[PDB]
Parts: structure tokens; sequence; C-alpha cells
RNA sequence: CCAUCUAUAAUUUUGAAUAAAAAUUUUGCCGUUGCUAUGGC
């Protein structure tokens, strides 16, 4: 889960780079699959 | 006075873990400015993680010692348990193949004493004739 | 008279159970039933309950002992201890402290659990998911008692911070939970043994710790700021190495998400009077290797003008020195050109130490010398079109 | 003789807790 | 190295006093023998 709780943004902002930059990796061989 | 010293050691044991090299728990103003200088550069120069090492070795040595003591020991326990079984006849499965594996194991090693099947062609011929004289018997 | 025959008696319990051949050593003996199948289980179980009482004997006498008999008695309850695996005395033993009624006993217990651990592998992983699970189940229930609150919150700590990470999650992230309410215990024994262990706790869940960040940094500084006032407390070294080291411990597994709060990190590390020098000037090493460097150039020049200038403390003064020394030489370049007009307005206010410090002459001379070399440094690495405007 | 003699001469953790806690 | 600046030490003010504070300026080891001197390795 991505905590927006008693956090400054910076502190939400990686918390979002972390799973974002994560899931891209699965994400794009997604798409080349679908495509 | 013993929350003191547990108080140390939780403390003592946690300054390891992340500083190894910074000791532990137990004038001029100009002067002290220059020695913190002084101690700054010097200490980036310590070479923490030959420090690890020796703790991390230290403590892989101990633990060592300790499994190869169960080892033995349980090793020393799983042949009793295998003499009153065979000896009450409880032997289960397990029991009856190590003990055909030592069947195996010995009869493998003797025959490294018995020697080999061609000289016995051999030696035998040598030995009857051997024998037919000493004994003679002929007559 | 008595006592000479006890004396005399621990010595037979002591010769029995020593471990001086398969038939004689009752350690053995215990192996054997439990490896042999066709062993009853009701024996096995009689085994774990004979031991519980024989453990809880010796350990009786040995709270209400005389030396000589003292002694024995260690080498009783040794003997004791190495009867049975870690396996059966977990389950002997966890049981025991429940229904034991005297403060002293579970105080022991607790004790005895933890070296059990300290020689082993992971073969223990089940069994020490169990005695969290206790442990845990244990703390609301003896928080009135401090040295065993105490002492069961360094176990955590020896048993997180060995294979802490194979233990189930539930237990970690509810172990930090407790440690979190604990913190705010009015014992300083409960808190530096709960920071100690949120420091392993958060040192294993890095970053799946962040839902407990507003309950850890907050607090610690206020609890700092609490511990300069409180300067008539004992343990008050060792409470504040704890913050500081927590925070050392969180500088390394968290350190962006500390990046806004630096700037109360950094004043923790100034005003540590009773922390040693080389402590806290370790513990600045780890925030210029771990935290990006301009961040802190920003900050350095807030806490100055704030509190060091003002400050009148030669180790603060020396070791925000060493600091912003440290991030001039390892800054990049393209950081420096970026961060060059901060530096800049901080190097005007150091110069203008002079006229605040309160310092002899030899100081500020020495003083200035650092800041002049460093200004050196910073002053290349850089361009003209940059400079041009600042100079 | 004597002058060979000088020449002769020339060539537990949980315990410590426990009895820790005895003391107080 | 010299000078300068600090430090250490000494006289002085408030001060029962502590305290601050201006101010100024015989052995490596082991004994014996006094309150200083010499025996052994």
């Amino acid at each position: 889960e991505i905590t927006v709780d008693g956090l400054d943004a910076n502190q939400v902002w990686w918390q979002v780079k972390l799973v974002l930059d994560s899931i891209d990796g699965d994400l794009i061989q997604g798409i080349q699959e679908l495509k | 006075q013993t929350s003191k010293y547990q108080a140390t050691s939780v403390v003592n044991g946690l300054l390891s873990n992340l500083l190894p090299g910074v000791p532990k728990i137990r004038g001029s103003k100009a002067q002290l400015i220059d020695r913190n200088l002084k101690k700054r550069v010097q200490l980036q120069n310590r070479d923490v993680h030959k420090i690890k090492k020796k703790c991390k070795l230290v403590k892989k040595k101990k633990v060592k010692k300790h499994k190869l003591d169960k080892e033995q020991l349980e090793q020393l326990a799983k042949h009793q348990v295998l003499k009153k079984h065979q000896h009450e006849g409880t032997l289960t499965d397990h029991e009856r193949k190590y003990l055909n594996k030592l069947i195996k194991r010995n009869s493998q090693n003797l025959r490294s004493w018995d020697l080999e099947e061609e000289v016995r062609d051999e030696l035998e011929d040598i030995q009857q004739s051997i024998l037919k004289d000493t004994v003679s018997t002929a007559n | 008279e008595f006592l000479t025959f006890m004396n005399n008696t621990f010595e037979f319990i002591n010769k029995i159970t020593e471990e001086t051949d398969v038939r004689r050593n009752l350690r053995l003996k215990v192996y054997s039933v439990l490896l042999d199948e066709t062993s009853d289980k009701k024996l096995i179980r009689n085994i774990r309950e004979e031991f519980g009482t024989l453990l809880e004997g010796v350990l009786f006498f040995i709270n209400s002992v005389t030396t000589e008999i003292k002694e024995i008695l260690f080498k009783v309850l040794g003997n004791v201890l190495q009867i049975l695996p870690v396996d059966e005395f977990v389950n002997a033993v966890l049981p025991l402290l429940s229904t034991s009624t005297n403060e002293d006993i579970r105080y022991h217990l607790t004790l005895v659990i933890g070296s059990k651990f300290e020689l082993e592998g992971s073969e223990a992983i089940p069994i020490v998911n169990n005695v969290m699970k206790v442990l845990l189940d244990r703390m609301p229930l003896e928080s009135k008692s401090v040295v065993i609150s105490q002492v069961i919150l360094n176990t955590m700590t020896a048993l997180v911070s060995k294979y802490g990470k194979k233990l189930e999650g539930s237990i970690l992230t509810q172990a930090l939970t407790l440690a979190t309410e604990k913190v705010s215990s009015d014992m300083t024994e409960v808190k530096i043994s709960s920071l100690a262990l949120i420091t392993n706790c958060v040192q294993v869940l890095g970053v799946k710790s962040i839902a407990f960040y507003p309950k850890i940094v907050p607090p610690s500084i206020k609890l700092f700021d609490a511990s300069l006032a409180d300067s008539s407390n004992p343990l008050k070294e060792q409470l504040q190495v704890a913050i500081l080291l927590l925070f050392a411990g969180l500088i390394k597994r968290i350190p962006s998400f500390l990046m806004s709060n630096i700037l109360d990190v950094l004043h923790v590390i100034y005003f540590s009077r009773e922390v040693d020098s080389s402590i806290r000037l370790s513990v600045i090493s780890l925030i210029i290797e771990n935290i990006d460097l301009k961040e802190v150039l920003k900050v350095l020049f807030r806490i100055w003008s704030t509190e060091i200038a003002t400050s009148n403390d030669t180790v603060a003064v020396s070791l925000f020195l060493s600091t912003l020394e440290s991030t001039v030489e390892n800054i990049d370049k393209k950081s420096a050109t970026s961060q060059s007009p901060i530096f800049f307005k901080l190097l005007l206010s150091l110069f203008e130490f002079r006229s605040i410090s309160s310092f002899d002459n030899n100081t500020i001379s020495r003083i200035e010398a650092s800041v002049h070399e460093i200004s050196n440094s910073y002053v290349l690495k850089m361009n003209d079109k940059v400079f041009r405007p600042l100079f | 003789k004597k002058q060979v003699e000088q020449r002769l001469e020339f060539y537990l953790a949980i315990q410590e807790a426990m009895e820790l806690y005895n003391k107080d």
C-alpha cells in the first residue's frame, strides 16, 4: 500500500517511484505481448 | 544495577552491528577543535570492513563447533535406538536398510583382503602341488 | 550443619547431572526417546512436564539462596539446560512463563530462552515464530514489572537482530507496533529497549516500515529535547546514544524518507552532549554517504544561522565544520554549481562569525582557516558563468 | 652452581545476569 | 629558532567558605634514612 498519512509528499512521491518503477518492467512486457 | 548492565549491553551490542570501530560504553578550545578535525580523517581511514569480518568469523566458528556437537551427539543417539530396536525386533523399514548397507559396507571391505580371483586360479595350482608331496599319501 | 549438608546435597545433583558411554548420559537418553518413533507421545509429554518442574526448582533455589552453593547451582542449572533439545525446551518452558507467579523466576526464564537461540541457525525458524507470538502476548501482562519488560524487549532485539528477516512478517509488523507504543513509557529502561527494537525492526522491514514513520521520527526528536532537560538521569548517555543510533540505523535504510526531517536529525547530533564525538562524527559519515548532498547543503545554512552560530558550543561548531567540509570534497560539480548561492550565503555568515563569536582569538582564527580552505574547494569545481555574478 | 641456577630460571552470561540480580 | 597568542602555576577583590573574577608575575625498579641523604639490580 501507498501511505499518505502523516507524511510529506517527497515521502509520498518516492514510495510511488519504487512501486511504479518495479511495475514498469512487468507493464512493458505485457504491452509487447498484447501488441 | 542490573538495569544499568542490561541497558549498557543492549547499547553495547547494537553499537557493534552498526558502528564496529567506535569505542564502546563503560584546556584551550582551539586544541579541541583541531583534535576533532584530526579525528574526522583518521576514522574515515579506519578499516571497519576488516573489523566486521573478524566478528563474523569468531561467531561463525562458535556456531560451527556447536552444530558439530549436535551432529555427533545425535549420530550416537541414532545408534542406540537401532540397537534397542534390533534387540527387540522393533526394526522399521529404515533400520533394516541402514543395517543392510552396513552388511554391504563391511562385505565389500573384506573382499580387498580376500584378494582377486585370477591369482587364486594360479595360486591354487601351486597350492595343490605343494600339498601332494609333503602329505605324500600315494602309498 | 544444615548448610554444609545443602552444600553437599547440591554436589550430588551436579555429579549425577554432570556429563562426564551411551547409557550413563542423561542427555543422550532423552534424545533416543525423542528420536525413537515407537516411544509413546504421552511419555514425551511427561519428559517435557517433569523438566518444567526441574528447571523451575533449580531456578527457585538460585533465586532464594553462600557463594559456594550459589556457583554449584549454576553447574546444576547448566547441566539441566543441555538435557533436551531447543525444540522441546521451548515447548516445555513457554507455558511455564504464564504459570510462574514469581517475577524473579519469570525474569530468569526469559534469559535462558535467548541463550538457547544465541547459537542456533535456520532450523529454529518455526520455533522462534512460536516464541515471538508468546513473548508479544506476555507484554501487556508484564508491563507492570520494568525488569521483566526490559529483558523481554531485549530478547526480541536479539531475535529480530538474528535471522529476523526469515521470521513471518506479521510478527515483525506487530513487534514494531508494540515498540512504538512503548517508546512513550516513562521508564528510561523501557525507552532504550524500545528504540533498539525499532532499529532492528526498521532494519529488517526497511521501506515497509514507512507506515510507522510518523510514529518514530517525530516522537524521537521530541524525546531528545526532553533528554537534554533531564540531565539528572543516570541513563542519559545510554538514552542519547540510542536516539542517535536510531537515526544512524535508518540513515542507512530510509535516507530519502528522512531527507525532509534531516534538519532535526542534524540538530540531535550537534547538541547530543553526552554522546562521544567519535559516535557523533561516525554517524555524520553515514549521512554524507547515504543522503543526497544538495539537501544537506541547503540545511547546513539554516542550522548555522538558527542555533550553531549562537550556540557557543565548541563541539557543535567543530562537528558542523566536519559536516560542512565533508560535503564539499564529495559534492558533484553539477550539484556545486546549482547550490552555489546558498553556500556563498552561508560563507558570508561564516565570515561574520567573528563579530558574534564569544570564543577567543585562537579558535576563531582556526575556524576561519577551516572556512577558507573549504571555500577554496567550493569555488574550484565551478565555471566562470555561475561565479561571476556571485563574485 | 648458583650461576647455573639463575640461568635456569631466566630460560555464563545468564549466570552473570542471574548473579547480578542476586546482588540487587 | 625567535617573537607573539594561548596553557600551567603564583599574589589579589566580592566571598564564613566553595565559587567565579577583575588585576598582575634525586632515581628505571627495589630499600633504608629524614621531614632530606645514600644501599642493591
